[PDB]
């Protein structure tokens, strides 16, 4: 493999001589398997743009020029009223969820304590599942509390 | 030094060249001398070309006494983020470029924003395992029972400490304060493998640059220690595969790498540029430029990283390029402002507390409070 | 320092030890004045008969115990208020509309309280039977579509 | 058992762990940290063993010899705190402020020290609290008396919130310190009552009011929570930051800060269903409360049925540096107001003390805590108050938390001025309740609503108010 060894040390030199830039040298199955890039990355693109087109200090050589030289891009940078809110509820434990489900005395609790771990398995509930689990909610107490809440 | 070709070296290619244009840097100013310990870097590439972008080094963050509500100090200096935010930098630079000469650009005009032209790639090169979940814990067992769901729950960095510890605490299900965290309150900041993530769903580009760039997503991550190439994978791609954010954003599968090569505990941390072109050393116990005159004083000045240089940035950006912005917005606000890359990050946070990966700490309000003019 | 104001600040720094929460300033002597210089808003010097002694620890306690024929009148009148609302005992059983919308609501990014206040609402109202018996089809539809959540 | 039964009461009622506990009595009683020495014992067929050997008070403390360091350690930190509870003696503090500089509100804060170690003395229990504590003094013509005194920086935890009023909602050591003044103020009204000359008080135009040169001083030992807090940072900040650190702020349960609300954001009321579904309860920072105390009176709603308002004459800080953000969060924020007619914004004096800026110990090991004391001169004894349900725990005869609800609670004052108008022969309505009773206070509400509309109108933001089932409940 006498141009497999050209290539890796030009590969090698490119280190000192470039630092920071590499340039593998493709078009040539033996020399290009020196440094074979995976497959997932490997695009060939014809493109006109190189590297070369990039330089140390292009933002200050930018920022230093006539305002007249840039053109239009995208308009209206329109503010937007941040969330205000911190993380709005208040979380607890799995297993005290399922506490609350079984428990049955609820009653005396006023019923507060079964709505509090529904909310918080629905929280945590995606929104087609949650969706899902809404509609059977109301579907079932609709069944079953007539002049109620159903009218 | 010198390593074996003939293998998957590109990785290694990357290790190499970072490394020799740290040492490139080290020439110029032999104060950055020992920073290496963890060092970053973020390169460009176009075909077989390869160029380095951004360059970093450092693993703490900023102390909570130190915080400030003017986005004048930098809150994580860790080498992955400001590697993260010198390609802010650079991608701000390109913008500017192709608003003046659009043929020299990487950017160029696509449906409904600006676009990398076909072929050009970000790579992120981490000189080892970024903290959090990518990094193996040398305590506990392996991951069993529930603590298997633990091995890829969110973690956050904790300040005047080292390490990330685990969510679910009494202490971190409330918000974070900004009183509280400057009188004692230790200040959750996310881990790298989190950070990463959000950067693999919502892209590397951030908020205040996605008004005028379509995202853009790292192509590979490439790390400098072997035998971890699943676990990186696991915390920066696969615990987030399923989740489906807005349609011009998605989850990148980065390409993970190892490199064939396999302690200090420096203050100050480094960070390098394209765009910039020159070294910055910052102090990370306060995340200020610190400087000195007649052999004396504290000169402090604010990084050219922190929010308030980003904003002073973003908004010389509009100017040149004749983009209407409102006049009294703030930070918070114009981070708002996108509203694709805002609903995306919300329904990404939203969809991380519904799976049970734990509680993304958002900063608190007074952190990005500032107005900008 | 002069010998009276050392004399004084002795004084009151003994006076912290022997009775703590009680402090006498002094007087009589101006050099003894300087020692604890009062805000010059705060000074407000008054004849008066009142003293700090009338207060005694307990004083409650003690007050309350007295029969009720020593209490004299104040000579005021008490009269309730406009509240606003009678929000009917509670807003909390809401008017039938509310829960009729908050079921029905789809877009909750109230962070789902409003849905499970108003479950709540119409479970407390139903009898003891329906209740019973609402509350297990819930806990059943929970754990069938959602095992991952309730059953993990 | 070989054990004291006293170890066990003490770890128990101070809230505190054996192993935490004997860490911090360790370090109360001496001047070191404990450190367990690893002894080793050998079986003739081979074993390993450790005894994690402790020394205090020149007594040997060897603890059981065991397989493990852990339980061998437990053991002996048990028999420590054996140790530490034997030896009756716990630390105390001699005064040790400068004089003939603005050192009244040093003495303000020695005394207010002072008097909480004298608490200390007859209730063990209560010892580390004063970490954040506040007190109120009465002073008339260079005599000062402490009137009430507590601790405490933690709130209601939203799970725990009644109907019935029996719960301290905000537990921070000045509202405390306010409630045990409301106690000492109703108790002076019984006073004037019974004996005239005795009492405070005095027949005004149309209420009591205060008997001239008597004043109220508030102290605390730190910062009160909210914009008197945020602005510690010297810098004076650009244009719209002035109005930004000015905007009203309010609490989180447990949160030792505070947190901005917006312009009309937070505008929908709080709801009981919400709160206990899982939102989080939202308290009015503080610095907020005294800016309202400092425009209302502290003397609250209730209370104004009898006497004309009383304001604080001073508040002292124990910070180095605090005057000019701490006047302006407490007055000069509301300055500009006009409250009705009986009311006025107060002038009050801002004190500066000196030696030793408190916020060190405010910041170490008081977040760990939660319960509160509070201390009046009307009661003349301490409670301990746990924060989380803001309710008394005793203990039982046989064991287990009997819990009752503290004198400072909504319930108990209610009852309070049930007992004295029944007293003073005072005609009141049967079937008022707790909010009707506060609404009948004509001019009281009126300037509260004018404060609170003017907030609102001036754009520094929405006062939290609580849900009105917090007080529907009937007293009689
Ligand atoms: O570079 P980073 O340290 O990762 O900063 C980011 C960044 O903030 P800035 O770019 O403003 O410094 C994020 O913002 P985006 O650009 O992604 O929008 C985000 O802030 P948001 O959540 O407001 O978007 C996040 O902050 P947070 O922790 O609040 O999530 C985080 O900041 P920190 O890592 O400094 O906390
Ligand atoms: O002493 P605090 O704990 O700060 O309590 C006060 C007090 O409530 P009390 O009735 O318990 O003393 C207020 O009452 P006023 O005496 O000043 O009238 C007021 O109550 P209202 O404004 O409702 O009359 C307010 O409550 P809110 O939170 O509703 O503003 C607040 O109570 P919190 O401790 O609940 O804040
Ligand atoms: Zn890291
Ligand atoms: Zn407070």
């Amino acid at each position: 493999d006498e141009t497999a060894r050209k290539a890796a040390t030009q590969l090698l030199d490119q280190i000192q001589d470039t630092p920071g830039r590499i340039s593998l040298n493709f078009e040539t199955p033996e020399a290009a398997s020196v440094c074979p890039i995976p497959t997932s990355l490997n695009q060939i693109v014809n493109t006109k743009w190189t590297v070369n087109q990039l330089q140390e200090g292009q933002l200050t050589m930018l920022l230093a020029q006539d305002a007249n030289k840039f053109k239009s891009l995208g308009v209206k940078n329109i503010k937007k009223g941040s969330v205000e809110t911190q993380i709005l509820p208040r979380q607890m434990d799995v297993k005290e969820i399922v506490e609350k489900l079984k428990k049955q005395d609820n009653d005396s609790d006023q019923f507060v304590g079964y709505a509090a771990a529904v909310a918080n398995v629905l929280r945590r509930c995606d929104a087609e599942t949650a969706q899902k689990i809404t509609q059977a909610i109301t579907a079932t107490i609709e069944k079953e509390a007539p002049s109620i809440v159903n009218c | 030094a010198v390593k074996f070709e003939e293998k998957t070296t590109f990785f290694e290619m990357l290790r190499e060249h970072t490394y020799a244009k740290f040492y490139e840097l080290c020439k110029n100013n032999a104060l950055i001398y020992g920073f290496e310990k963890v060092i970053a870097s973020v390169f460009l590439k176009i075909n077989g070309n390869l160029q380095i972008i951004a360059l970093s080094t450092g693993n703490k963050g900023l102390r909570g006494d130190k915080i400030v509500n003017d986005g004048t100090a930098l809150i994580d200096c860790h080498a992955e983020i400001l590697a993260r935010r010198g390609l802010l930098r650079f991608l701000y630079s390109e913008v500017l470029k192709f608003s003046t000469e659009p043929p020299n650009s990487i950017f160029t005009k696509g449906k409904n924003a600006l676009v990398l032209k076909p072929g050009i790639s970000f790579h992120l090169f981490i000189n080892t395992a970024p903290c959090g979940v990518a990094r193996i814990d040398k305590k506990l067992k392996p991951g069993t029972s529930d603590d298997l769901q633990n091995s890829s729950r969110l973690r956050f960095k904790i300040d005047k400490g080292m390490g990330t510890v685990l969510g679910g605490a009494s202490e971190f299900e409330a918000p974070q304060t900004f009183d509280g965290i400057m009188m004692g309150e230790r200040m959750r900041t996310m881990s790298c493998s989190d950070k990463l993530l959000r950067a693999n769903v919502l892209g590397v580009q951030g908020a205040i640059l996605s008004h005028f760039i379509d995202p853009i997503y790292y192509s590979s991550i490439a790390v400098a220690e072997l035998n971890n190439a699943d676990r990186l994978r696991k915390a920066v791609y696969s615990r987030a595969a399923t989740f489906k954010p807005p349609a011009p954003f998605h989850v990148q599968d980065v390409e993970i790498g190892e490199c064939q090569v396999e302690a200090r505990s420096t203050i100050s941390s480094m960070n390098w540029n394209l765009a910039d072109g020159n070294t910055e050393v910052v102090r990370t116990s306060d995340g200020m430029v610190h400087d000195k005159d007649m052999s004396g004083a504290d000169i402090t000045t604010p990084s050219r990283l922190c929010k308030k240089n980003m904003a002073e940035l973003m908004i010389t950006i509009c100017t040149l390029t004749k983009t209407s912005v409102d006049y009294p917005i703030s930070y918070e606000e114009l981070k708002a402002g996108s509203q694709e890359y805002a609903a995306a990050k919300k329904s990404f946070i939203t969809w991380l507390r519904q799976k049970d990966l734990g509680i993304w700490q958002r900063k608190p309000r007074e952190f990005q409070m500032f107005t900008i003019n």
